[PDB]
């Protein structure tokens, strides 16, 4: 919910710096990812409604124990709000931030063998919307810069024409590029249209609307932080600053 | 005030750390209490009716006819016998305890009048106006003197 | 030797392993409590000739004000309850309800998620196996009352071994004619019409004389821990409703005539102590489902 | 000639002769009333966030304020109620609780000791005897619904006599195939699928043709005077709990599948009317036992 | 030649590697401190004739006020304590407790997180190998006190080699009849009933005269660093409770009669020095489990 | 065939049936609480030079002020506790303590007097039956840990049946050499040192190869409901004191080495559910007896 609310590149990377990896990993068993299932949608149909479960749903799924599953759990958390079930990763890796895993070699995780095409296909890039594809491409660029695979990232964009048009423009080592970026990455937000307490047909759409309706409740909740009215009560370390720089950028 | 520290010293302390410091000194009021939602209905008459909900004033449960916290009487007695600033204060616990009993008695005495008042005000707003007012938000700053004087 | 077993005890399909934590248990209890308010408000609306009590309760249940020309189905709460019910039944059923939705709905009303406050009695008769000699025929029918028909065509009397399992508390055996039954390696008693048995005592031997068939009627009672809000009549009505609507139509699952059969069958399978916990939550969910649909019907 | 009879009707054991006075009947009525409030106070407590409704209900029932780190058995009322259920079942069971203790617990609430104001319907089928000729096999299975399977291997048709007793009010007979049934020394009518009979009319004769077996399903309804608080759902649950808790285990007693079988069997014994009176008081005590034990599981 | 070894020293299964950091070590110690307060709250309740001491103790442990009609299970702390015990026993047991939940519970009380403040003495006797000639038979029975029975069927006296490992501090040998024991190259002394040995001294040679069998009883002492709050009486009770509750029911694991056998077996395995550190935290977790479950039986 | 059984399970004698009511159970609980304060008063009288803690503790216990030249005996409470303990052990022991005295002593302190708050683990292993073929020898020794020595002198491998009863929860078997064990009519696994078994699973078959003897060491854990103040160490010490003080010499009673095997032996008899309730009250009385007699010898 909090990760889906971020609407700018600066906010997204700032959230990932303060968020540990354990938030990406889920400890609920879930179900196997790719299955043709029948779900109940009584608002629309009397018969059961066919659908296919996927990894970018908002509900936890079972994940492979390899490094591929860990990266695929991080991206699903960013684009869908929930991760997958990969237990016994370890204290050392789980305490690191999401940005450290994606960008830093000191974590101890080796990810240079990853194939962006296979990861995108397993995440069902075809079913993703524009904001979801932009968020995943941000994760790919950070991984490419960590492994020195910038050339491979560009070629993968050349093969996929729709991905090249929406590819965010920022150098993963320079903070000046992040501040200038004006891409809108928000998935949930205050809706200008009429939003009703009604169900959706597919699993992805229904789960997304739950976060959208939950965010509205979160926005008016006491947990939400109102910068306009309570800026002085925020701690100085985590207070918003114009000259905000990620470490090493 | 009670633990003899300054704002700068406790600037980086979290809520759980702050709760432990106050509880060890003997101060039990370290918790927020959720209000009880009171269901409200406007009879139709000429127009179609409206259904709404509001928080009961002063955190008083109508079913139990008492404050939500079930250990309030024990908590106030704990403050009365407590010592907070022995070196630099006199009768802080007794003075604070007397205020708490006065506040508790008044709220339990006059909660029905204010609960009826809220329902009366809610019945004046039409449904269309209430839905639009849901989008807006605000925070009200009350002077510490006015809040204590109110209760 | 020939082996006969009860039909409903055969091959219990695995139950779901999701939505069994404290947060999900609170959501089911909240749904049951709110569904009961929904059915009582509809009665009050009938007696008062006013829709205010029903609109008042539907808003709490569905988080939405009822509008004409739109079908009343229960809102997002009905969607979560119906899909969670499917997951409890089978492990092949998908888990599609987010955790944010479960937490939000569980906060609507204050209630405990305790599922072990009270107990209930279930009357399904477990006959794990009946072993008979070559020249005899044994047939078992029924679940609530099991009639075992035995015919001996051999020259002499035969011994039939009865295994009632280890879970049932008491088993009462009534025969069409007086018959002799005793435990293993125990002298046979005089012929009697009725026997009260403890299934833990061991396998039981029945002497079947040559002649007219002997029919033994079996009744059993077992104790299972359930929440205080459990109502057997409401749970059974919901089980048939869920079957008619097709929520239990999943691949590679077994179908039972009653919830009593379903819970006993899962109890007698391996790791049945863990299965029976999930079944109890399903029963409470079916009670909420039964009350929700009876308040909001569809032709 | 062969004789077939229902299993549950055979050899009813004598019932207890204690705790049947007016003061003892008041105690059972008080126990049922206070146990019902215990089960209702639990639901009201859960709806709110206060244990006050349960504390008041338990304090009245158990004469002691509930405390944490204690089993919450139920106090002296729970102990006294358990012992009287044992005494009712058999004349061999000892009578332990003194009359002074019964009277003291009966004063906790003001309720009438009348146990015969209302009535209830019991559906056990009392097939006392089925008399059949030499070349016929007759089998009786079931109590709530009695299925009689008869097969005729003789040359000609056989007449089978059915005796349903004199207590049952109505008996409905349904056959697998249409059959002929008539009273003694009466003409047989045309074949019919169903019959409605009054057992007091007399023994009935069924014509059994040669060929495939004929199965007759019997259902009965007998009315028995009970208190108004009587609930068949609660009584049956308490009966099973009573047998599972092992307070019906006495030497030389007969065991039954349900309370309904127990009460019909006693009605057909020698002193049927007197036996049923004690059993009705046992039914109310079992109803209180079920409600009390579900709220306080030990 | 024949090789005989103690049963409990064979194939120690790998132990968990999770919840061994400083933050999780505080959680186990905090849980032990708060679980103890539940036990003493029972006595203080009796002295004060009130449930206030128990309410304060349970509220700190579970983060909810005690309520009647609700089974007191211990709240989130009990669930976390049960799961970390599962993870400690086996490396394949999943770790399902989030670190943020561990940190939140550990903040409930302030304790010394050091698990090496003190030590304890463990009585399991390690007999790694007993080497015997062809014509002799050796049998080893027992873990707390090992009785080694040797019988010589050959013509001449035989030499039996005892290997007690290197971890144990002292081993005391007692025989049914006086016997001679020496080091590998030391000369044999006069026969005497008892011997005190250092396991690091080396393999020990025992002469076995022909005739009646000789039985040697072994007793060992081992020192392992433990937290100061460690109590062997409470750990052993928790070990039995956890086994009965099925907390250790996972595939490809070994089972031991006592926590004494479990910790000694892991000590003698490869990478033993870093295995006993995990087992010590398991013992303190089991100590908290025993106290909490006795106060709140489910 | 041959049959072997545990010695301590043989012929459990009947237990007493007096002083088992709620009021009597309150007296036992009160005595345990006040006796514990007597022992604790000694340490308090050392921290502060005053003897006020002991005088207060003894005055409550004995209803008289302690005197320097008069022997401290415990007063009327000590006599009541000793006589009540004798009654529990045997049904032939007289019950001579008036109920009015028990009720008076139970009013000295406010305690629950409840017997089923918590549980405890008992380590006696109930080897009910070991069935062996003709040419094999089986010997069972030990109660806390049972070693079964089996030797096969036959031509082929022999099957030995182990029956552990239905009461015990878990049994762990460790052998001197790896052996094979499986349930009745089940395929046999590979040989391994240790087995964890549920006694309710059924009789267990062990393959006994021809050659060197095989010894199986058995340990069992059983859970029995006990008060929250129950302490196994104090009960065991009190049990030994009562036997030495002559409290248990009654005609036709069995004798046991420990309270652990006394309660397990009674549990395996018929109506063992009811016998354990009396034995648990005897344990708390023995716990009070130990603390009182150590503080006030003779």
């Amino acid at each position: 919910m909090d990760v889906l609310s971020k609407g700018s590149l600066k906010e997204l990377l700032a959230h990932l710096e303060k968020t540990p990896l354990e938030e990406a990993i889920s400890y609920r068993i879930g179900t196997v990812p790719y299955q043709n299932v029948l779900i109940s949608r009584n608002e629309y149909y009397n018969q059961l409604y066919p659908d296919t479960t996927s990894l970018i749903d908002g509900v936890s799924r079972e994940g492979q124990r390899n490094v591929n599953g860990l990266i695929m759990s991080i991206i699903s958390y960013v684009v869908s709000g929930s991760g997958h079930y990969i237990p016994n990763i370890g204290f050392m890796l789980l305490r690191r931030s999401i940005l450290d895993i994606l960008t830093k070699h000191d974590t101890g995780l080796v990810t240079n063998n990853l194939n962006y095409g296979i990861i995108a296909r397993n995440l069902t890039v075809s079913k993703m919307n524009c904001e979801q594809r932009k968020r995943m491409l941000i994760c790919f660029k950070l991984l490419a810069y960590k492994d020195g695979n910038q050339n491979d990232y560009e070629i993968y964009l050349n093969q996929n024409i729709p991905l090249k048009q929406i590819a965010p423009n920022f150098i993963p080592g320079d903070m000046r590029t992040v501040i200038h970026n004006q891409d809108q990455l928000a998935i949930v937000g205050i809706p200008a249209y009429r939003l009703t307490q009604s169900t959706e047909l597919s699993i992805r759409d229904d789960n997304a609307k739950s976060y959208k309706l939950g965010y509205v409740d979160w926005y008016n909740s006491n947990s939400f932080l109102r910068e306009r009215s309570e800026f002085n009560l925020i701690r100085l370390k985590d207070r918003d600053t114009k000259y905000g720089k990620l470490n090493g950028w | 005030f009670l633990t003899n520290t300054t704002y700068d010293i406790v600037n980086n302390d979290t809520i759980d750390v702050l709760k432990m410091k106050l509880r060890n000194q003997g101060w039990p009021f370290v918790e927020r209490y959720n209000a009880v939602e009171i269901d409200m209905s406007v009879e139709p008459l000429r127009s179609p009716g409206q259904v709404g909900r509001y928080y009961n004033p002063f955190n008083i449960d109508p079913l139990t006819k008492k404050h939500v916290e079930d250990r309030l009487e024990e908590f106030i007695n704990q403050v009365q016998v407590g010592r907070f600033r022995n070196a630099s204060g006199n009768a802080v616990g007794t003075t604070l305890a007397a205020f708490l009993r006065a506040c508790r008695d008044k709220t339990s005495a006059n909660w029905r009048g204010y609960s009826v008042l809220v329902s009366r005000y809610r019945s004046l707003i039409p449904n269309e106006l209430f839905e639009s007012l849901r989008n807006i938000s605000g925070e009200y700053n009350i002077n510490p003197q006015d809040e204590h004087s109110f209760f | 030797a020939n082996r006969a077993t009860s039909a409903f005890l055969d091959n219990p399909h695995p139950v779901g392993v999701n939505y069994v934590d404290e947060g999900s248990r609170q959501f089911v209890a909240v749904a049951e409590l709110l569904a009961s308010k929904l059915i009582d408000s509809s009665r009050e609306s009938d007696e008062s000739n006013s829709d205010v009590p029903f609109v008042q309760a539907y808003s709490k249940f569905a988080d939405d004000n009822p509008r004409h020309l739109r079908v009343k189905t229960g809102g997002k709460m009905a969607n979560a309850l119906t899909n969670v019910i499917r997951s409890y039944y089978s492990i092949n059923a998908p888990a599609i309800v987010p955790q944010v939705e479960i937490d939000r709905l569980a906060s609507k009303a204050t209630v405990s998620g305790d599922m072990y406050n009270s107990y209930a009695i279930f009357n399904s008769v477990p006959i794990v196996e009946v072993l008979s000699p070559a020249r005899t025929t044994v047939s078992i029918v029924g679940s609530d009352r099991a009639d075992v028909t035995m015919l001996n065509t051999g020259a002499g009397a035969a011994n039939i071994t009865f295994n009632f399992g280890q879970i049932a508390e008491t088993v009462i055996l009534k025969g069409s004619v007086p018959f002799q039954l005793a435990r293993l390696n125990q002298p046979m008693p005089a012929a009697r019409f009725t026997y009260k048995l403890r299934p833990l005592d061991g396998p039981f031997i029945v002497v079947l004389p040559v002649g007219n068939p002997l029919v033994i009627s079996a009744t059993a009672a077992t104790r299972i821990q359930v929440p205080l809000a459990f109502n057997k009549a409401l749970v059974e009505s919901g089980f048939q409703t869920a079957m008619n609507d097709g929520l239990f139509d999943i691949q590679n699952v077994n179908y039972y005539s009653s919830f009593d059969e379903f819970i006993i069958s899962q109890y007698h399978a391996q790791d049945g102590i863990n299965r029976v916990s999930t079944c109890v939550i399903l029963g409470l969910a079916l009670q909420a489902y039964d009350q929700m649909r009876r308040a909001l019907p569809v032709r």
